[PDB]
RNA sequence: GAUGGGGAAGCUCCGUUUCAAAGGCCUGAUUUUAUGCAGGCCACCAUCGAAAGGGAAUCCGGUUAAGAUUCCGGAACCUGG
RNA sequence: UUUACUUAUUCAAUGAAGCGGAGCUGGAUCCACGUUCUAGCAUUCAAGGUCCCAUUCGGGGCUGAUCCGGGUU
């Protein structure tokens, strides 16, 4: 599942959590996929989508809020957006997600 | 009331058109709780505000008194 | 260390008004003073300002709701019914 | 031990009749009437106090310069920096989305 | 990959020039001793030209087509990049790290930028760049 | 001078 | 004329402010 | 609590913006018919009602038989031009 | 008697602003395909298009914005 792929990325790949680090990765071109929580405000989501369009980065819309996204990435805190910097062990980039 | 610290500004204030009167006041004070010394306050009476220049040097104060304009009405002590 | 065996928040009323009325008031007072999750920012920071008005301390979002709870069962049923009708109209 | 009196003919403790006790150069205590304190101006979008704006009674704002009542930014004064930033972002993104939607609608009309 | 290259048009979101459109003349990803952060040397428009119609005469059009530029070093977090591009070959030499340090080579740099922007606007290029953002 | 400026602007329109 | 542009106005519902029109039929005489 | 209106034999009553043509501003050498004002714009209601509500700005020292943040001396501030 | 009509009379609202009919108007009897991810913005006889002027700082006409009605809704 998508949660299993995220857990595999957490245990094997490179990732960053949070809007500011995600934007820095997008600006530097190091990002490869961004997961956006469902309760993210629409202006924030639009800015992330515009940055992803500029940097040619894939966008996935997580079915769940920031609490669920934090649980899925294995943290005890809420996360609004997750940027995957390197996922070679996981198949998340090559799949539909 | 305003306090001035620039000597050129004080001279310009003394030569200002609306200025007619000045006052020279002498105080006996203590510097760093030591020996007595003499402090001189020059007060120029403007139309809106009164300007005060404070000088702690007796010789410089005497020189400034000599350098005051002659048409200015000076009230000593 | 529980200080009261059963009255709870209704200990401020003492021995007055009757026990059944005190229980009835206790349930709704716990509901109205509880803290609720914000549907926008995802935090448990929503409290009642006045009856029917629920504000989130973070993100400053104000939602209309029930007198002593954020969402009533009737409102949830109305929401589901309106969603079904809208889906039928679009389809 | 020195007791004081109101200096005006209002004998009641109203919001406009507040006093403080001050010692004069004459060596005596005397009442001194205090004006009501000013309220900081608020943002028009979020309601927070505006940074860099002087806090005065509304008539007193006519006596100060434009520096004390503004900041050097668009909506300086009336709105705060974060709200101005958010509305700039919203304006740009919505205009871009409008262009995108118009192009998509024209393509859909052509294909339909 | 990277989109914050020379010639990229961005919108300033913080500072005195907030809400105004600039073009990146020189990016700096690694910062410097001064401004120890990713930043960009940009040239933008402080005062946008007014709209002109068919009925306006030569003097009125000349008055309404005036452009006041500015040059700025700005943090990346204070810029919102766009998808538009603008040629920076005409003022690439005058906007540099040493331009800002010396008072006042900024005046000569802004004269060059003003002349380039006014000539391009009279030519009619970059309508979105020369259009004021309404917010 | 005005004619020369118009010619320069037209040339910039062509070449830009 | 490169300086002039066509900016049509949308006078539909929920759009730009309605222009002046002859309301002689609706005059309260 | 008047006016516009509407009741009442009537002294007067209702009502307070309606049910009213309820008043201000801009431009003009208006293609000239020759000494006659043309083209436009914006709109809602009198007045009374607080010496404790709201509100521009002043203090110190001295002075009288009895005045005093008001007079006198000194030093300020507001409003309008 | 039954069934209609509006013009007296009655009720309500408004900024008396979009009512009724028709379009060799368009798309498919119905619609305006001018507005629905977003706490932005929308105002100076409206820009543009086209006929003139006497070109000169600009000024007029049609259109943009279909027509008709002897009923403000
Ligand atoms: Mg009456
Ligand atoms: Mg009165
Ligand atoms: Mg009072
Ligand atoms: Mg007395
Ligand atoms: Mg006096
Ligand atoms: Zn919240
Ligand atoms: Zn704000």
């Amino acid at each position: 599942s998508i949660n299993q792929k995220l857990a595999l990325v957490i245990k094997s790949g490179k990732y960053t959590l949070g809007y500011k680090s995600t934007v820095k990765s997008l600006r530097q071109g190091k990002s490869k996929l961004i997961i956006i929580a469902a309760n993210t405000p629409v202006l924030r989501k639009s800015e992330l989508e515009y940055y992803a369009m500029l940097s040619k980065t894939k966008v996935y819309y997580f079915q769940g809020g920031n609490n669920e996204l934090g649980t899925a990435v294995g943290k005890l805190f809420r996360v609004g957006v997750v940027s995957i910097l390197e996922a070679g062990d996981s198949d998340i980039l090559t799949t539909l997600a | 009331a305003r306090e001035i610290t620039d000597i050129k500004q004080f001279l310009e204030l003394t030569r200002r058109a609306d200025v007619k009167t000045a006052t020279v006041k002498i105080n006996k004070k203590l510097n760093k709780a030591g020996k007595p010394f003499r402090q001189t306050k020059f007060k120029v009476r403007g139309s809106s505000s009164l300007y005060t220049l404070v000088i702690n040097d007796a010789g410089k104060a005497k020189k400034l008194i000599q350098s005051l304009p002659p048409t200015l009405k000076v009230n000593r002590l | 260390a529980k200080r009261t065996k059963k009255v709870g928040i209704t200990g401020k009323y003492g021995v007055r008004y009757g026990s059944s009325l005190r229980r009835q008031v206790k349930k709704l007072e716990i509901q109205q003073h509880a803290r609720y999750d914000c549907s926008f920012c995802g935090k448990k920071t929503v409290k009642r300002g006045a009856a029917g008005i629920w504000t989130c301390s973070c993100c400053k979002k104000t939602v209309a709701g029930g007198a002593y709870t954020v969402s009533t069962a009737a409102a949830a049923t109305v929401r589901s019914t309106i969603r079904r009708l809208r889906e039928m109209v679009e389809a | 031990a020195q007791r004081v009196t109101f200096r005006r003919r209002n004998p009641y403790n109203t919001r406009s009749n507040k006093i403080k006790v001050v010692k004069t150069p004459g060596g005596i205590l005397r009442a001194q009437h205090v004006k009501k304190l000013a309220t900081r101006p608020k943002c028009g979008d979020c309601g927070s106090a505006l940074q860099g704006i002087s806090t005065l009674r509304p008539r007193q704002y006519a006596t100060v310069s434009k520096t004390h009542k503004t900041v050097s930014r668009a909506y300086g004064g009336s709105r705060c920096a974060n709200c101005v930033k958010e509305r700039i972002i919203r304006a740009f993104l919505i205009e871009e989305q409008k262009i995108v939607k118009k192009v998509v609608k024209e393509q859909t009309e052509a294909a339909k | 990959a990277k989109f914050l290259k020379a010639g990229k048009v961005a919108v300033v979101v913080r500072g005195r020039y907030a809400g105004k459109k600039v073009v990146i003349v020189k990016p700096h990803d690694e910062g410097s001793k001064s401004h120890p952060f990713g930043h960009a040397l940009v040239a933008g428009i402080e005062r946008y030209p007014l709209k002109v119609t068919k009925k306006h005469g030569a003097k009125k059009v000349a008055k309404r087509t005036k452009i006041k530029p500015f040059i700025k070093v700005v943090n990346y977090n204070h810029l919102l990049p766009t998808r538009y591009t603008l040629d920076v070959e005409a003022f690439k030499s005058v906007v540099s790290t040493e331009t800002f340090e010396q008072p006042s080579q900024r005046e000569e740099a802004k004269k060059v930028v003003k002349k380039a922007f006014e000539e391009r606007h009279q030519a009619g290029k970059n309508q979105w760049f020369f259009s004021k953002l309404r917010f | 001078a005005l004619e020369k400026y118009k010619e320069r602007i037209r040339h910039l329109m062509e070449t830009l | 004329n490169p300086l002039t542009h066509s900016t049509p106005k949308n006078f539909g519902i929920g759009q730009a402010v309605q222009p002046k029109r002859n309301l002689s039929r609706y005059v309260k005489w």
